[PDB]
RNA sequence: ACCUCGGAGCAGAACCCAACCUCCGAGCAGUACAUGCUAAGACUUCACCAGUCAAAGCGAACCUCAAUUGAUCCAAUAACUUGACCAACGGAACAAGUUACCCUAGGGAUAACAGCGCAAUCCUAUUCUAGAGUCCAUAUCAACAAUAGGGUUUACGACCUCGAUGUUGGAUCAGGACAUCCCGAUGGUGCAGCCGCUAUUAAAGGUUCGUUUGUUCAACGAUUAAAGUCCUACGUGAUCUGAGUUCAGACCGGAGUAAUCCAGGUCGGUUUCUAUCUACUUUAAAUUCCUCCCUGUACGAAAGGACAAGAGAAAUAAGGCCUACUUCACAAAGCGCCUUCCCCCGUAAAUGAUAUCAUCUCAACUUAGAUACCCACACCCACCCAAGAACAGGGUU
RNA sequence: GUACCCUAACCGUGCAAAGGUAGCAUAAUCACUUGUUCCUUAAAUAGGGACCUGUAUGAAUGGCUCCACGAGGGUUCAGCUGUCUCUUACUUUUAACCAGUGAAAUUGACCUGCCCGUGAAGAGGCGGGCAUAACACAGCAAGACGAGAAGACCCUAUGGAGCU
RNA sequence: ACCCCUAUACCUUCUGCAUAAUGAAUUAACUAGAAAUAACUUUGCAAGGAGAGCCAAAGCUAAGACCCCCGAAACCAGACGAGCUACCUAAGAACAGCUAAAAGAGCACACCCGUCUAUGUAGCAAAAUAGUGGGAAGAUUUAUAGGUAGAGGCGACAAACCUACCGAGCCUGGUGAUAGCUGGUUGUCCAAGAUAGAAUCUUAGUUCAACUUUAAAUUUGCCCACAGAACCAAAUCCCCUUGUAAAUUUAACUGUUAGUCCAAAGAGGAACAGCUCUUUGGACACUAGGAAAAAACCUUGUAGAGAGAGUAAAAAAUUUAACACCCAUAGUAGGCCUAAAAGCAGCCACCAAUUAAGAAAGCGUUCAAGCUCAACACCCACUACCUAAAAAAUCCCAAACAUAUA
C-alpha cells in the first residue's frame, strides 16, 4: 500500500549566508529565503526570488525597524488599515554599512 | 471509561453526590495493522481512540 | 505498489538528515514582445552535469507563478531555431514469456525445517466485586478492568548454519516438568449415602486394543482405576519405515496463443556409511483391580447404599527356574511355574503467652508424625565345564 | 418476478456466432468434501448402489455401455500362514580367537570428562562447581552441528542453456 | 618432568568467529604485481635541450620508482565416432513338451525382458545376486556385414537413444574464453590511518565527492566575548579575546563507500524483538583492568627491562496482616402505596419518652418475628506496625559467615 507519493525533494540550502560583522563585497548574496523573513534595508538589494544581496561593500548589520508598506501593496495596506490604533509593525532588516569612501581627489598635473 | 462510569454511577448516591470528568473523550487515534502482516507496506488503519 | 519535480511534518532555533513514513500537489496557464545586448560579485540541493540572483555599462522606457521539466549523439532547416509519458524521467537507437529437463558462480549478506529473540496471538494465576447461582459476589461460574507469570500455537525478526544442521506421521527406546488423568493424604460444598463439583499436597507406580484416514488430529466400536498436558533439533532415519510431502513419467478440471502452470486431485518413483573420540553397556524395599464378609450395616422418607479392619483371588512389572505342559530334547525357551518387604506432610487437635479470656505456635512446646547380597586366593602344563567373543572364572581325589 | 419452503411449466428484459444437446454424474476432477441416502464392518475420511446447474462434466480435446485381456490403481468372501499377539529353537554364512596376505573414505593439532551458566544466540576446550591412577578387548549409536557430494529447495548474477 | 598460577589454535570471511562458518594429515620441492600519462628524487646542459623527427614564457635530456594466481556453465570452426544403443538394408539362425490342432491363442523349457521383495551400496557388479515374475510361432529373439552424425541422425514422444554424467556426442583449436562471484597471494622493522553523500539495468560493482596518505608553498586553523539569525526544548550558527598548533592552498594517488551495540530526540511495529529507519554523542572493529564467562557498559590509552610504589573502575539489599467488652425498653404495624409490605420493596418527613437508642447502618424474614451496630452506664483503652504471591521441562549451584576500632 502506502498511497503517499512525492515528498522526496531535497533541502533548499537557504538561510543566512552572511551574519553580523562579516565583511561583504558588492553583489555578495547575504540571505536566501522562500518568504520575506529578512527585509532589505540600506544598500541591500532584493532579487526576484526574494534573495538579499549587497549593493555596496561593507559590514552587514541586522536591525529591527518599523514597517510601512507601499500604498499600492493592497494586502499589506489592508492589514495596516485594519490594525488597531497605537500599534506599529516591526520587521527585521539587513543593512550594509559602507566601509570605503566613494573616491579621493588627488593631484595629477601642475599646469 | 465504561468501568469508571458504571462503578461510580452504581456506588454514588445521586441525591447528595455529584461527579464530573476531568478527562476528555477518547480522541488520540491508535492504528493497528492486519494480523500476521510483515513489516512495511505503509501505516495501518485507525483502530481505536484513547 | 512505486520510479521524475515541488510544499508541510518527522527535522521546534544556521544548513543538512531516512523509511513500501504521515498529508498535499506538479508534467501548466496568463501577461509581454527591449521576455534586447553585455558585465563586477556571489549562491548552489551535499560530487559533476544542471540550476539561481545580480551592481555598473550600451540600447530602450519615463513579468506573475511553487513544481510546471529531459543530456549527448543524431535528424529537420538557407539561417535562426525545433525535435521523446527517452515517465525505468542522468535517458542502451531498436529485444517478451517459460523451464519440475535444467546448468554454473556464489549467499546463512536471503527465504523454507530446526535453534534463538519477542510475546501481538495462545495459556495460567491473582486483584476488584458488576452479574448468574430461590435469597446469597466469593459451593460453583463470572463482565468491564488491573497486576504477574509461562514459552506448547500462529506469526513477527533475519542472529548461527546454503564447501548440506536430511522432513511429516509410525516403529524402537525413552529422559524430564507438574499446570495430576488414575492410585495416596487433606480443606470447602447448594457434601444425608452412592456419585459429584472445587481447592491444597503428592511425579515413587501406572496411563488399552481396534475400524476409516499417510496423518498429527478427528469420528466410531469395545473396555479400563485412568486411557493426562507438555518439553526433549515439532526427542530419537551413522537404529528402522517412506504412506504423505515439493525432482525427472502421466491423467482429469481450470489458466495460457503456446512452451508451460495451479499455495488442486490422482497412479508411479534408488533412504549410502567398515565407529577414530566422548558417553554408556547387571544401581535386592512393586503397584493396581476384583470377590467375600463387615452389610443390606452406617446414612436415607423410600429408592438406593458406604468408609475402616480382615480374608482370598488375579493382572501387570521386576527377578529367576525347567517338575509337568508346550516349541523341543545331555540343553535352550514360554504359552508354564516360583518369589516380590519402608514411609512420605496437605492438615487435624491439647496446653499456653505477646494481648492475665481466647489462640494448633514463622512463641517457647505436646500428638497424629532398614536389612539383604558380595567378602579366602601365584595347583595350573594340560583336560573338562551348567563359565565364557578373547581374557577371566569353576572342577581335575 | 410467478404454483406455502425448494423449484419454476410461465412472463418480462439485455447480449452473442451459438448459448452445453444426448449421455453420464461427488469422477483418476478447483474449494465446499469426511455432499445426502442404502449395503458391507462390532466400529468405514475405504469400497459398491442411488440423488445431484458437474455455480469449472460432456460427445473423434471423443461421450456412454459392454466381451475378453492387464507384474496397472482400489475393495472383498474363504482358506493360508511367525505378518502380528509374542517370540522361541536349530543349521549355514557372518562373527570372535590363532596363522598368512593386506585396502578405503577420514585426519589443524590434541595430554579428547559431567552439570548449570555464558557466548556468532545448541561448549570436551570460556565462568562457577563436580569428577578424575594408567592401558587394552568386545558391544552400542545419544553427541562430535559425525563422513560423503564448493545444497537437488530459495535468492542473487547487467552468468548460461533448452523450449514457445 | 608433572602437580600451583595465567591462557577461548591458525587462515579467510564478517557488524561480530573458540566457534559446532571456510581450508588444511604431515614432509620435501614447485606455485601468484607485468606498464603508461603525468608527477616526485638525482644528474647533465641551459633560453635552449636532445646522436635529425620532439618539446620549450626554465625548459629539455637520462635514470630511478606503480599496476597478481587458480576456477565455470557456455559460444564458434574443423575433425572423429551407429563394434553400445535408436531405426533401416542384404543374406542367415533358434523356438522342447502339453491343451487345440485356426490364433500378434493358453500352460510351459531353452531364450528375451525386468514386476515385487531381500541382500549389495569403494559392491562380484561405474546397476549385480537370490527368489518371485511378463513374454516365449511372433509387431518374437538373435549371430554377420553395411547405412543414417551433431545447426544433425533416429524415435510404437520417454524431449528417449546416438561408445558407462546427451534439453543436445566427443576430440582438437580459437583459449591463458569470460566471471562486478568464491578461493589464494610468500623476508624483517617502524610510522600515519575508520567510515556526510549523489548518480548508476544500480544497491554483491563502479565514478565523483567525503575521509584517509605522502611531498611542497603559505598564513592563520581549532576553543570562542558582547552584540545578532521570523512571522506563522536540549542546542546550533556567527565570533574578538584567551588556551594552544594547526589550518588552507598546490602536486600525486590508492583504499574505505554490504556496520554493530549503548545513552539521548524521534519515526514504523505491539509505547515487541539481539526488529527497521534517521539525527546527536560514545565505544567497537587496537591495548589493558573490572561487571562470572563477555564487542558495543565502566576504568584507562603511546608502547621496553624491574623479584618497587600510589591508585582508577571494582562485592546488592530486603521478611510483610491479633483487635475491643457490655448493653438495648418504647410514642408506632410514623403516613402514602400495596394483600401486607411493620427500621429495613418504593416515596415524604425525620420529630419524640425514659438516664440512654437512627422514624434505623448492616443482616434476616411473603410479611412478620428475630440479631448485630451506632446510644446509656462500664472502664485500663482502644493497645491499632496501614502492609501483600507462585509456576517447566539433564542436575541446586562457589564454600561460608550477623559482633575486634575505615
Ligand atoms: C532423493 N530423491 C527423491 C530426489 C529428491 C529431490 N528433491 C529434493 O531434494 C526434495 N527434498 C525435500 C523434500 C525438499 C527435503 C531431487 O531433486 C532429486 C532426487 C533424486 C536424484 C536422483 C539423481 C540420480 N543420481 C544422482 C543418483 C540420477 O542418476 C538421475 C538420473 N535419472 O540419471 C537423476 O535424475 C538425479 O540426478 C536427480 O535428478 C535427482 C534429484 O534431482
Ligand atoms: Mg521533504
Ligand atoms: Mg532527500
Ligand atoms: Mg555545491
Ligand atoms: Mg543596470
Ligand atoms: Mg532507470
Ligand atoms: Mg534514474
Ligand atoms: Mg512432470
Ligand atoms: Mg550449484
Ligand atoms: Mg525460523
Ligand atoms: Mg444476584
Ligand atoms: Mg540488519
Ligand atoms: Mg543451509
Ligand atoms: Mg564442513
Ligand atoms: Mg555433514
Ligand atoms: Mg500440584
Ligand atoms: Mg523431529
Ligand atoms: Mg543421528
Ligand atoms: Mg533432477
Ligand atoms: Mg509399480
Ligand atoms: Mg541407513
Ligand atoms: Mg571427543
Ligand atoms: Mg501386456
Ligand atoms: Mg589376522
Ligand atoms: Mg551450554
Ligand atoms: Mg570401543
Ligand atoms: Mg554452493
Ligand atoms: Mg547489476
Ligand atoms: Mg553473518
Ligand atoms: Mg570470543
Ligand atoms: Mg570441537
Ligand atoms: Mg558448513
Ligand atoms: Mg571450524
Ligand atoms: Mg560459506
Ligand atoms: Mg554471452
Ligand atoms: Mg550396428
Ligand atoms: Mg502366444
Ligand atoms: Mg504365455
Ligand atoms: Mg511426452
Ligand atoms: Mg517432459
Ligand atoms: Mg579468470
Ligand atoms: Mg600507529
Ligand atoms: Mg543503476
Ligand atoms: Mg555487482
Ligand atoms: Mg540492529
Amino acid at each position: 500500500s502506502s498511497k503517499n507519493l512525492g515528498g522526496k525533494s531535497s533541502g533548499r540550502r537557504q538561510g543566512i549566508k552572511k551574519m553580523e560583522g562579516h565583511y561583504v563585497h558588492a553583489g555578495n548574496i547575504i540571505a536566501t529565503q522562500r518568504h520575506f523573513r529578512w527585509h532589505p534595508g540600506a544598500h541591500v538589494g532584493v532579487g526576484k526570488n526574494k534573495c538579499l544581496y549587497a549593493l555596496e561593500e561593507g559590514i552587514v548589520r541586522y536591525t529591527k525597524e518599523v514597517y510601512v508598506p507601499h500604498p499600492r501593496n493592497t494586502e499589506a495596506v489592508d492589514l495596516i488599515t485594519r490594525l488597531p490604533k497605537g500599534a506599529v509593525l516591526y520587521k527585521t532588516f539587513v543593512h550594509v554599512v559602507p566601509a570605503k569612501p566613494e573616491g579621493t581627489f588627488k593631484l595629477v598635473a601642475m599646469l | 471509561f465504561e468501568m469508571m462510569r458504571l462503578t461510580i454511577n452504581r456506588s454514588m448516591d445521586p441525591k447528595n453526590m455529584f461527579a464530573i470528568w476531568r478527562v476528555p473523550a477518547p480522541f488520540k487515534p491508535i492504528t493497528r495493522k492486519s494480523v500476521g502482516h510483515r513489516m512495511g507496506g505503509g501505516k495501518g488503519a485507525i483502530d481505536h481512540y484513547v
